[PDB]
């Protein structure tokens, strides 16, 4: 439950998503899907989306 | 004198040849160059959309290396 | 006569006159259906590029949704 | 890690090489990536492979 797997998760959790939306959301979209996804996830085990929203925009397009 | 008539009837026989051809060569050097275009406007279709799923099978493939399943 | 050398003389120009036109026309009557022949072959791997790419695509999305996650 | 584990791995990483080789791959050649891949499973970890490559083509055929 270190804090790098659960960014890491976000991450992959957020690109699926994206992808299974034809590449339909924008880098606000994504900043927003990954504070959320930030958010729930620490709520299930702050500025950690920023790296996971990076993280998904330097692969997806 | 009768050749008089009969290059007449033929003058005017040979020039309603020369009065159909123009037009309808005419008509087809539209025809030719109207099918031209449409080449070039069709081959960049293919560049458009060829180069649109191009993109998107990127980032699919980006995608699938994001999850990797030996993690 | 007078006459005769006339007509006559005009007959001799306008058949040099089709004799330029009926080929520049015929050869065309070809390149209207060459260029109708390429129109339709470039309709058509256009129509099947696609048809391969949207189907690479699902293949894409598969491969994607069997590596879920989540899962 | 029971045997549904190996072949569920199987697929995924099967269907993961198929993906990034850009889908060059068909039946019989997927069908002998199985019993690779069970095989090494077994070895890291019998007719299983037949219904890898029935879960993988599935997806990818």
């Amino acid at each position: 439950a270190t804090m790098a797997d659960l960014k890491m998760q976000a991450v992959k959790e957020i690109c699926y998503e994206v992808a299974l939306a034809d590449f339909r959301h924008g880098r606000a979209e994504i900043e927003a899907l990954a504070a959320l996804k930030m958010r729930e996830l620490c709520r299930t085990y702050g500025d950690a989306w920023r790296a996971v929203a990076r993280d998904v925009w330097d692969t997806v397009g | 004198m009768e050749k008089l008539h009969e290059a007449n009837n033929e003058l005017q026989k040979k020039r309603a040849i020369i009065e159909d051809l123009e037009p309808r060569f005419n008509n087809s050097s539209l025809k030719i160059e109207e099918l031209q275009e449409a080449l070039r406007k069709k081959e960049e279709e293919m560049k458009q959309m060829e180069e649109r799923y191009k993109k998107y099978l990127e980032k699919a493939k980006s995608v699938i290396r994001t999850l990797d399943p030996k993690q």
